[PDB]
């Protein structure tokens, strides 16, 4: 029923107005005099609710319904299949008025497969002509990729719907309705579950409700258990583990629940086992690092705390002030200094999809498929939004269009260009790029609304040093008196956050190497030592050379 | 009717890289 | 393009059978819709009769909601399903207005456009600027034989730091001279078939003469594909302007990023630099922004330091300023007040 159906309301408006009226009151379009060749398409993501939305509506509009398959149209013969068909179209004209579901249409409209497009357009103006003009006959398609469409079918759909993905309002909606004839507790709160639900469609959303359902009888099968464990005194404890214990006391009686409720927690724990399908390829783990794994760099923490942490946390808050809540950055500096340490904390604090891209991994050796590649990023990142998209080491996914280019990198450039192009600003996708030689990378990814918003990510200074050695230390585990004079030493004059690590395996090693002739003499718990520090200061050099290479660009 | 598996062709049309030389 | 006089016929033709109003006149949906064609007119049609069904739906509903005292269309189907009668009206004039508005010109997709709005005033500075645009673009549109008496008989170039209303400069000349205006994006031409595009471009310019084609980003167009995009181009910009008043405007950073062969006499003529906006133009500059979300804007905006900074430069000021703005909010526990302008102006 259309009950059942809930978080269309967009689509149910124009549904109104596009196939119930030239359904059951074509006596006015018959006043009117205005023939009805609207051909209706519903389209959008799988799972969005199309086949049984076409079916709540079919049931409550009452005229007659024609459901059709595309896979049940193929009887046995080449010839029998335009006998399906010629049976349908000429059903729906004789029983006018009436409606056509032609669900899958894609599936048989993408010898025998040719014919069968030309009899199903063929018989969409044998409605046109063998119709009162007052009994309109519509015919509604729907699948999930119109684009495989034959041109001479979708020409004939004049009317297309996107249903699209429900926003933050319409997931609400969803959510009331799948948890209707279910008990519930009173901690529930459904504005916060769609708020933490981005880019799900109507069937995640029941995988939801349908995972926290088994939640909600976890407790009842625990008890199952005990039972079990009960009744067999001590079987099958040995060389056997829990859960195949579970199993195998299960198995054995399979002959012999208290009705609770869901509570909130439990809703909560859904939410994260359930994957939604716009999430199911494409997308890269969320990093481990937090801030707390980033040391000092206060300056580009409050750039990227302000332009992408603080705009996915309160979109409204800082759209206030005129901060859209889409930015594109383009982190710049020496190596080792912390462009990908940051974006990967960027990633994990700001608690958005992530998707991220290793240089030229989009590159394909066939004729348009390197181009593919790149236009699917953006069409995943906006079905995922607010979504972060990371391209690390970006100077050779769009190097400077020089004479010596070819007619292969120029054509993903100009696609990524577009494409960065095409992401408004309130669209939700943050795009960070990441490049340690700048004047590699072509002029035109910096203009606004492309990658407009350059930091600069540079050598540490000396109390600086200090933040990053203490940040660093403490995440491995001396005290830390002694780790300022060690970052403070005229020897770590040039270090970068890496020669920093670098400054402390050293000194681990040095550590063992003590450790090892200290058990050597005792024989016959290791602990970095100052005196560890002071060896591993003298065997470490920076590794930026020449830092000023890096920031004149 | 018997539905048949048939042999067919395709369009690949592969780009190779290429290597150049330059003036002093 | 049909003409204007010619979608006359269209608009009566589809509405043969209508039932339409007195009040509708086939004149004035006609000068308000220069792009549409017989294919758009077609859907202009459909949403007005559409438009005027939405009486006997909504008044549907009031028959309906009276006898039953869920978001509101879930509510409409239910109310409608109990019943499972319609009074015939006409189209009123008044919706055929708005059924123009709703119905979306087919040529925006090919980046075709109508005349545009803006004029001189919208942009700022330019007065030299103007007096050159008078004789190259906009002077031989007016008077197609006047020139001839000076002897001379293709379009001009455009070059400067980018947002700095060379789009709109553009836009504004066409509105000067008259004349229809085609905006292309660069990347977007390059699709083999990125030398279709550019013929397409000029035989649609000429079909619709008078009209003026702005390459935005050219040099992503034409840098120095190789052989055959820059061919193309050079085919197109030697016959044009004589007899069919057509001017080929190109935009770009430096005067060096396109084809030699593109700047030449008789394909491209003068390099206008466009920029750098002055004091008076940057006042409404930065109240444009501030428009959607004058004191302040007019002191720490006109000072020594917010000199240098482009149109597209002023947006970062609003945005560090915006980014202190909340800063101050934070240390304090969404309004832009002046102590978060000054420590704004030094970081930009
Ligand atoms: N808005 C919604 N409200 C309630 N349930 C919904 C909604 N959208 C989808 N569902 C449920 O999720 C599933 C969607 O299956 P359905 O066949 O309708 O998807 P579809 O849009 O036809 O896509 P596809 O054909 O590609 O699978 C059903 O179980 C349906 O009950
Ligand atoms: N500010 C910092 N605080 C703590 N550790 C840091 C910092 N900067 C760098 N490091 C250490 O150096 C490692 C490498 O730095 P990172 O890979 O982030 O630099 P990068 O800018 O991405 O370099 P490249 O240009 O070579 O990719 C980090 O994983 C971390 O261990
Ligand atoms: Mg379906
Ligand atoms: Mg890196």
């Amino acid at each position: 029923s259309i009950l059942d159906i809930a978080g269309v309301d967009d689509t149910l408006q124009r549904l109104l107005k596009e196939v119930w009226f030239p359904l059951r009151g074509g006596e006015a379009c018959e006043k009117m005099g205005y023939r009805y060749d609207n051909g209706v398409l519903l389209h959008g993501p799988s799972g969005c609710g199309k086949t049984t939305l076409a079916h709540a509506i079919a049931g409550s509009i009452g005229v007659a319904f024609i459901p059709v398959s595309a896979p049940s149209v193929i009887g046995g013969t080449s010839g029998e299949s335009e006998k399906n068909i010629r049976d349908v179209f000429d059903e729906a004209i004789r029983l006018a008025p009436c409606l056509i579901f032609l669900d899958q249409i894609d599936a048989i409209a993408g010898g025998m497969e040719s014919r069968i497009v030309a009899e199903i357009m063929n018989g969409m103006d044998r409605i046109r002509q063998n119709t009162p003009l007052g009994k309109n006959v519509v015919v509604l398609a729907a699948t999930n990729r119109p684009e495989f469409l034959d041109p001479a079918i979708r020409r004939r759909f004049s009317v297309e719907i996107d249903m699209g993905m429900p926003s933050e309002r319409a997931r609400e909606q969803i959510l009331r309705s799948l948890t209707r004839d279910l008990s519930l507790a009173d901690d529930i709160n459904f504005k916060e579950l769609a708020k933490m639900t981005p880019g799900y469609v109507g069937s995640d959303l029941q995988y939801v409700v349908k995972a926290a359902v088994s939640e909600s009888f976890q407790a009842n099968i625990d008890s199952l258990l005990a039972q079990a464990r009960a009744k067999h005194p001590a079987d099958h404890l040995a060389n056997v583990s829990q859960p195949q214990r579970d199993w195998l006391l299960l198995e054995a009686h399979r002959d012999e629940w208290p009705s609770t409720k869901i509570t909130m927690e439990q809703f909560r724990k859904a939410v994260s086992l359930v994957q939604p399908a716009s999430k199911r390829e494409g997308f890269s783990t969320i990093p481990d690092t937090t801030w707390s794994h980033v040391g000092a760099l206060e300056d580009v923490r409050k750039k990227l705390e302000m332009s992408i942490i603080g705009p996915i946390k309160n979109p409204e808050l800082f759209t206030r002030v005129g901060i859209k809540p889409a930015a594109g950055i383009l982190l710049w500096g020496p190596p080792g200094c912390g462009k990908t340490l940051v974006a990967k904390a960027v990633a994990n604090e700001s608690k958005a999809n992530f998707i991220s891209i290793k240089g030229p991994e989009l590159l394909n050796k066939y004729v348009g498929e390197s181009e593919r590649a790149v236009r699917q990023l953006f069409s995943r990142a906006k079905s995922s939004a607010p979504c972060i998209l990371f391209f690390d080491q970006m100077d050779a996914l769009v190097p400077r269009r020089d004479d010596s280019l070819s007619d292969a990198s120029a054509r993903v450039v100009n696609t990524l260009l577009t494409e960065l192009d095409g992401v408004g600003d309130r669209s939700g996708i943050y795009v960070i790029g990441a490049t340690n030689r700048p004047d590699m990378i072509d002029e035109a990814i910096r203009r606004p609304g492309r990658l407009g918003t350059s930091i600069y990510v540079g050598l540490p200074s000396a109390e600086d040093r200090v933040k990053i050695l203490k940040t660093l230390y403490r995440n491995t585990v001396t005290t830390d008196a002694d780790l300022e004079k060690v970052a403070l030493d005229l020897r770590c004059t040039g270090f970068s956050g890496a020669d920093l690590g670098n400054l402390m395996q050293a000194a681990a090693q040095a550590c063992l190497e003590r450790v090892y002739t200290q058990r050597q003499q005792k024989r016959k718990e290791p602990v970095i030592t100052m005196e560890d520090w002071e060896k591993a200061l003298n065997e470490v050099k920076p590794s930026v050379k020449d830092p000023e290479k890096y920031m004149h660009s | 009717l018997l539905l048949l598996l048939l042999l067919l062709l395709l369009l690949l049309l592969l780009l190779l890289l290429l290597l150049l030389l330059l003036l002093l």
